[PDB]
């Protein structure tokens, strides 16, 4: 008959030469790739390995990926046989409330983000430092003890759902001062955590640490020095392990998809991490997304039998790049707008492949660069400046000034203007000052933490408020000849403490001039 | 269930090897594993047209036999329509008078589908361009396949098998388009052969274009062996080696011949012509005076040749009692032909429709011929045998015998009449003696039907010296395929048949008889066991006579209201009626000589009503002098049946017909001179002609009887009032 | 020898080419669709998918759905193969008491199932505000803690029954303050909760939170800030999860239907919610009724083998629309009286399918619009206004006047008339004023919490009661020259609290007159 | 022992159909399945004494061979002794020198006993 080495349901010559699934009169048909038909329909040329039951070493087979007999929550770019399906869970903290262990309490709203430094995941919470001394409000001695409380949400960014189990999360202050350990209550909640969703999702109540219902869980407490350092840095750090529980699999006799107890995630993740090539990308809305594409490991005979994966085809099958008229690009955004950061060993390998091909521009030879397994590639955006965790905290002044070109409704109540959703992220505040014709400048919010004057409106734009720190009064324009400068600051320039000299004033803060208009009918 | 070490054994069966033969032995065995899938027939034909199979290494433009190719021919498009170069590609085929197959050898032909697929594509391109273009193929059969592909609902076959030029062609495919674009048809046939051979893509070619799958499957089963033998027919030495083997095998029966056997064979060849002095001296009486004064060119019972023979007999020396002497002297001048007697009787050589000792001499000579034909064909010097025959269409039918060939050019076949021919020509019964050929000889001008008989292991035959063979009597033939060929720019008909015993064919005809009886008792409301339709069929065009009965009876049903049908068929069931749809001669179905008075008073025409036993005959091949088709013949005879039933509803102890009454003879002399010439002979034929034309398919022929004979219209519509 | 890929029991050519189920001489008889015979009898043309054991991915097969071999509790519009059968359960709160941990407040609440702009089922409890300050009436200081106590009834609206296990409902105050967690008593009740039924049913006692005979229930308590927020909002919210117990199956050996321990609702709901299109509708009795219809998903090769589903056929098989004379309608109510609401993805998809067909009006092209999986459509009645929850909370002035316009009695004692059961869901009461011709208005019950004069009557026609809050004495006009004006208040205009100035007057209530007569003999 | 999907196969063998022949072919085959149980000998004797087997449709008094029956002979008692009428009943047999068997055709002869 027809040889089938791996018993996955697809013969060998189809798996080395290209196969695709066609439907004619409502019946699934598995065909050899015949290119004069199958480009007109829009079907896709799959390739896989003849001697692996799953090519990317994930729990779903080759046949069950190409035909749709798979768990329905799996993301659509994980349907390809060469892209691995595995969950990636980090923890999203929304607000924190600090209190004294018996007003004297603090309630702030935090903004967390997922990090990647220079396999395990984590997240970094940046507590908002503006208005609404922490020891003065709380009334703490040296013999004090503090109580910490917050609201968290588990978020999935991977490509596979997690059934009934949540990970075990450690809470880290500074570098390695563990304040607490968060576990999932009752150990089995009958929930689901789909890819790109939350738990509990955005229209329910968040999980509270030590909630109003239960009491017997461990109270989270600090001493005085931990509270000093937390007032210094405004920054906690979550760390999450990788216990994800059992796997949902398919059954052929009735089409049911059920949680099979004889199959676990914690014994199949260290195969995906050993036989794939990881590409991280943040061109979507400046949040880091991680994918893994199966690639050829040359020194292993069952790993050289995978298909050959150029970097162009890896970007196409992973992130939805496409080339409309030759230039490979991502929803208009061309790839000359994107960097390439490598780690050490794959930088050595890419440099040897470029020296072999006698080319020096990597952006022109992407269809010839081969990927091997165990790589690490980071593709960032050129416009912004990134800190130690590959988070956009800075920009160049050109795009920051060009974000504020398009004006809508200017007055003396404030500014309402159309601003881009990518450039809102890097900006931390605004400074607003009044300049005479003679050369005196009077900043009207003379503190480091009265800069939160912009506010988003649910139609999709932001409205700057001038009244907000001027005793809810409109802008006093005595002589409308002289003007008011209102302009911005970036997160890499923002101060998060009083100074070592105690300076609360707005001096020393770097700044980008975005706005100066006359004061009459133009503004 | 399979445990895990059994999976270790299966995966080591696929993985581990023990012997490695180097490179070149595996290179050699990969090429033979490539060519093992092709049928051996196209390899043998590529051997016979002068072709060389060169399995080479390295470059294929570096071989000697492809050295003089130009720069232009080194741009090759593969199976998918995409570009290639011959120093990059691996198989090329050289066109012309000395073809060459060049294949680069590698170990990639054993598991891959692509390279083997392109090799079978080049072999199919050789088959479409070189071998089949020597017998003028592909042709109308494959054009019907192409028009079935491009007139489908779904557009996947057009994408799979056609180029861009064949897509944008707005009309359908005519044979002009096969003339001036034959290379495109060759490409399409090559691509279909490529997808059929390589066994991974066979289900794909079945799914995306099923009609090409059916064509190529039936092709590679039968037509490839038939085409190899017809290609050997074009060569002379194959013909004479087949001649040599047949002469050596049939030598001893020709050695066991006597003088009487050779005389019987030569009298079976030609008819024994009558001499004229033996005719004239036979009379010598008043009979000579009746032959001497006679209207030669007036009586319509004898043919043209027969009236000319009587004109020849006047110089060797009237619709009244002299023409009975013409009826008696019709059978007196017919030649002693065994083939005409076997052709007219249909197996009953005891039918007393001719003279006495002539019947006995016929029967004894037929028993002598059948006793001499005793040798079987089963032998070891040969494989399958392909024996031919050129035959006239008029020996099967006279309805299609005139309009088969187109009138603008007489070397075409009219396709509408060809599809009417093709529709129901499923089998054949050979009662008479098929004098068949060993090899091909070109046909006479009246014979476009080109038979090709495949024999049985039990075929009984005898040998002739002049290049012919004779088959015995009562042989069954089941038709395989009927197609239009072209040979020397003259379009023909090729027909195959396969020898079966007679019991299977008569079993089929018995089943069809029981089915038509059940259906037409169910449609008329009659007793369960009544036999109202019967078939005495023994000739070559049997299947279409079996199938055409349905159209004949439905057209008779639609042309008359149901009440007259029910009443007159009830009368016929009471009077032991039949509707004999037969293709043998009218005096030999034994519903007609069991009531006539004289042998020479027998009738042979289109339809016939036997008045005593109330039967309606019909004849298969013969066509009426008046009629346009057989359905008007059946209405024409139902006219005489209505005449008889109206003759019974005047007095149940008196005359048989209503037209023999003198109350219709006046209307026959008044309005019997405005209609067609067939009914003008006497009153009954005008009666049947009026009843035929009043119920026509189109209403204007019904309106001609309205305008020409209105009182006869009112009288016939009073003759339906007898209910 | 008969082709059957999905093992459901019906051959393939029957499922792609049409089939129907006929009963002939008291015997079931499944057969191909032949139109000239089966159109006359009034049978239904079924189509399904040849490679799925159940087309809508619910645990009843195609054969068991079409032939009747099913648990008989499954609703009649889920016997079609294309409509998914699954439970939808929310919690119905009847009445509440607030006690202090008489001097306890007792109100009657009217809850409703909501759908905001997939997972979980939420309902919004509206507390009555009429005559029986809450802090005075309970006698509460600052350091109090309140106690809550109410009566609930679980109510199913889906298409499939629940056996033995009730869900676990959270009780949310405001936006995301969890008050308590309601769980199932005794962990098994041995009941059945059918489609469209209440547990406990309408003629028993409701389930009481913190019951009399139970004592081990945790007290549902509040602090002072939550109590003021509950008084100032008059609203709760009930968030119910989806643990639904096991499934009743059909035993082919002896006609028995029993609860199967090896099959579960928690493993077949996230396939129904991933392969089907949802159509929410409120034309019957102004409640949000959710259904799901099986539809194609084009990028999945086992999902393009479902039948092609238009929108006309989707409405016909799910909701019982019919076209008697070419106009598609709902029991006389025509579909030009219903609007279509979409979410964003299916809005873009419908705009592309309209721009394809060169059509502009959706209501004339409904048999040409093709559905695909993961669509979301909301069909609402045109005559009413809606809030964020998509509850009918208002109407225009014209339809209220023209619905009240057929008046039966109008005198100095009240007003009796016939009122429709759709208009009785948007009115919160009636008040009557006397307007002078120089411009002096005279509201007779000038408080926000004396509106409940209307009472449902055994006749079905409500009597607007002028007596009850006028010190039980009717209205005497001094001059019939100036007019008498009575007016209903609609639920989007009804005020539930005093203002910041402590006003209890009638100004601020935007009026909709149902009465316009000069006061004299006319009315 | 029989498991449950085997009962699915038995019940689909009784239920599901693939080919439907219209009406009249099943009408014809039901009548021959009716007459298949009778010994062939009495059919051959009814053939030999001059009898006709008429499988008809519709009314049985509307057939030609039962036209001249009186008013009195249209009151028929069936097998159980109870009353019937010939425009309500479905089989009558004509007595005398030329007997006639008239059967109304339907699809109820295949499964019914009555
Ligand atoms: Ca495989
Ligand atoms: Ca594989
Ligand atoms: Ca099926
Ligand atoms: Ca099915
Ligand atoms: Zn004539």
């Amino acid at each position: 008959t027809v040889p089938d080495r791996d018993n996955d349901g697809i013969p060998d010559s189809l798996e080395v030469e290209g196969y695709t699934v066609d439907v004619k009169n409502k019946r699934t048909f598995l065909s050899p790739w015949i290119s004069n038909i199958h480009e007109k329909k829009g079907l896709t040329k799959y390739k896989s390995s003849p001697e692996k039951w799953s090519t990317a070493s994930d729990p779903y087979s080759d046949f069950e990926k190409v035909t749709g007999r798979i768990d329905g929550n799996v993301s659509p770019e994980a349907n390809h046989p060469l892209v691995a399906a595995y969950p990636i869970v980090h923890v999203d903290m929304e607000n924190i409330i600090l209190s004294k262990n018996e007003t004297r309490t603090i309630s702030k709203n935090t903004s967390t983000s997922r990090t990647h430094t220079s396999n395990s995941n984590s997240s970094t919470v940046a507590i908002d430092h503006s208005l609404s001394t922490w020891a003065e409000t709380m009334g703490l001695n040296t013999a004090d003890t503090a109580r910490l409380n917050a609201n968290i949400r588990y978020v999935n960014t991977g490509t596979a759902p997690i059934y009934n189990v949540l990970p075990t999360t450690s809470l880290v202050l500074g570098k390695n001062q563990t304040l607490a350990t968060i576990k999932a209550k009752e150990n089995q909640l009958s929930q689901i955590l789909a890819p790109n969703n939350y738990y509990p999702s955005k229209n329910l109540a968040p999980i509270a640490l030590n909630a109003q219902d239960d009491f017997s869980s461990t109270p989270i407490t600090m001493n005085y020095n931990q509270f000093l350092e937390l007032e210094k840095t405004k920054q906690l750090r979550l760390d999450t392990d990788q216990v994800y529980g059992n796997i949902a699999t398919y059954n052929f006799e009735n089409g049911r998809v059920r949680v099979d107890t004889g199959s676990n995630w914690s014994e199949v993740l260290p195969q995906i991490q050993e036989t794939t090539a990881r590409i991280i990308f943040n061109g979507k809305d400046l949040n880091l997304v991680e994918r893994r594409i199966a690639a050829v490991n040359p020194s292993d005979p069952l790993e050289t039998t995978k298909p050959d994966m150029t970097l162009k085809e890896a970007l196409k099958i992973a992130f939805g790049f496409n080339e409309p008229n030759g230039n490979l690009q991502y929803q208009g955004k061309d790839i000359t707008e994107f960097d390439f950061n490598f780690d050490q060993q794959t930088s050595q390998n890419i440099k040897n492949q470029l020296a072999e091909l006698n080319a020096t521009n990597i952006y022109t030879v992407l269809d010839k660069i081969k990927l091997n397994a165990k790589m690490n590639i980071l593709i960032r955006d050129k416009r912004f400046h990134y800190d130690r965790n590959n988070i956009a905290v800075g920009a160049d002044e050109s795009v920051v000034k060009e974000a504020h070109r398009e004006v809508i409704n200017s007055s003396t109540e404030g500014l309402l203007l159309n601003i881009d959703k990518d450039i809102r992220k890097i900006l931390s505040g605004y400074i607003v000052e009044i300049e005479d014709t003679e050369g005196l400048k009077e900043v009207i919010n003379d503190r480091y933490d009265m800069l939160n004057i912009s506010s988003l409106r649910q139609d999709g734009k932001t409205f700057i408020d001038f009244k907000k720190y001027n005793d809810k009064l409109p802008l006093y324009i005595s002589n409308p000849n002289y003007k008011v400068n209102v302009y911005a600051v970036t997160k890499e320039n923002t101060i998060i403490n009083p100074s070592e000299n105690g300076d609360t004033s707005t001096n020393g803060i770097k700044k980008i001039l975005i706005f100066s208009k006359k004061g009459y009918e133009i503004g | 269930n399979k445990t895990q070490e059994e999976h270790l054994k299966e995966i080591m069966k696929h993985i581990v090897k023990i012997e490695v033969k180097g490179e070149e032995a595996v290179k050699k065995e990969a090429a033979e594993k490539l060519l093992e899938k092709v049928p051996s027939d196209v390899l043998e034909m590529y051997k016979a047209i002068g072709g060389k199979i060169y399995i080479v290494d390295g470059d294929i433009t570096k071989h000697i036999s492809l050295e003089a190719l130009s720069e232009d021919k080194k741009k090759i498009k593969d199976i998918y329509g995409k570009d290639a170069l011959l120093h990059e590609h691996y198989v090329y085929a050289k066109e012309g008078y000395e073809p060459v197959l060049v294949i680069q050898s590698s170990e990639d032909y054993v598991e891959n589908t692509e390279k083997a697929l392109n090799v079978y594509y080049e072999i199919g391109k050789i088959l479409s361009r070189d071998i089949l273009s020597k017998i003028n193929q592909p042709y109308q059969k494959f054009l019907d396949v192409l028009n079935t592909i491009k007139n489908a609902s779904d557009s996947d076959g057009q994408d799979l098998l056609f180029t861009n030029q064949l897509k944008e062609h707005p009309t359908d495919f005519s044979v002009e388009f096969l003339e001036q674009n034959s290379n495109e048809v060759q490409e399409v046939f090559a691509k279909a052969f490529a997808y059929y051979i390589e066994p991974q893509h066979r289900d794909v070619l079945q799914l995306y274009a099923p009609e090409a799958f059916n064509y190529m499957d039936k092709f590679n089963e039968q037509e490839i062996n038939l085409s190899l033998e017809e290609l050997k027919d074009q060569r002379m030495l194959s013909r004479y080696e087949k001649w040599e083997k047949i002469k050596q095998h049939y030598q001893h029966w020709s050695d066991s011949l006597s003088e009487e056997g050779r005389g019987l064979l030569k009298k079976l060849q030609i008819p024994i012509e009558p001499k004229k002095d033996d005719i004239i001296h036979s009379l010598s009486q008043e009979e000579k005076e009746l032959l001497k004064r006679i209207q030669i060119d007036s009586s319509d019972f004898l043919s043209t040749e027969e009236k000319e023979f009587l004109k020849k007999l006047q110089i060797d020396i009237l619709s009244e009692k002299e023409k009975e002497f013409l009826k008696k002297l019709k059978l007196d001048i017919q030649p002693y032909d065994i083939n005409q007697r076997l052709q007219d009787t249909g197996g009953l050589i005891d039918s007393p429709s001719i003279n006495l000792d002539v019947r006995k001499q016929y029967k004894r000579d037929i028993q002598n011929i059948d006793a001499l034909l005793h040798q079987s064909i089963g032998s070891t010097l040969y494989n399958k045998i392909y024996l031919y025959e050129n035959m006239n269409i008029n020996n099967l039918t006279a309805t299609l015998g005139a309009d088969l060939v187109d009138s603008t050019d007489n070397t075409k076949i009219n396709r509408g009449i060809f599809n009417e021919f093709k529709k129901n020509f499923k089998y054949s019964i050979s009662s008479n003696y098929m004098i068949v050929d060993i090899n091909e000889r070109p046909a006479l001008d009246n014979e476009r039907l080109k038979w090709r008989i495949q024999l049985s292991p039990d075929t009984r035959a005898g040998y002739l010296e002049n290049g012919k063979l004779i088959l015995q009597r009562n042989i069954g033939l089941e038709i395989k395929d009927v197609q239009i060929i072209k040979q020397s720019e003259k379009e023909y008909i090729r027909i195959d048949a396969k020898v079966v015993p007679k019991s299977k064919i008569d079993t089929k005809i018995q089943e069809a008889q029981l089915n038509i009886n059940q259906e037409w008792n169910k449609a008329l409301g009659l007793p369960k066991y009544t036999k109202l339709i019967t078939f005495n069929v023994h000739n070559r065009y049997a299947s279409n006579i079996v199938e055409s009965a349905y159209l004949i009876l439905n057209e008779w049903k639609n042309n008359i209201q149901s009440d007259l049908i029910k009443k007159v068929t009830n009368y016929l069931v009471d009077g032991n009626g039949r509707f004999v749809f037969t293709d043998i001669t009218l005096p030999n179905i034994a519903e007609q000589y069991t009531h006539q008075d004289e042998i020479y008073e027998q009738v042979h025409s289109k339809g016939l009503y036997v008045p005593e036993s109330r039967s309606i005959l019909l004849h298969g091949p013969s066509k009426g002098v008046e009629l346009r088709n057989d359905s008007e013949g059946f209405i024409h005879e139902f006219g005489h049946a209505v005449d008889d039933y109206a003759g019974y509803l005047l007095d149940k102890n008196q005359s048989d017909l209503v037209t023999n009454s003198k109350k219709f003879i006046d209307i026959f002399k008044e309005e019997g001179s405005n209609l067609t010439s067939y009914g003008r002979t006497n009153e009954a034929e005008f009666f049947a002609e009026a009843f035929r034309l009043m119920h026509s398919t189109d209403h204007a022929e019904r309106l001609k009887v309205q305008k020409n004979a209105p009182k006869t219209f009112q009288f016939i519509n009073d003759q339906i009032k007898f209910i």
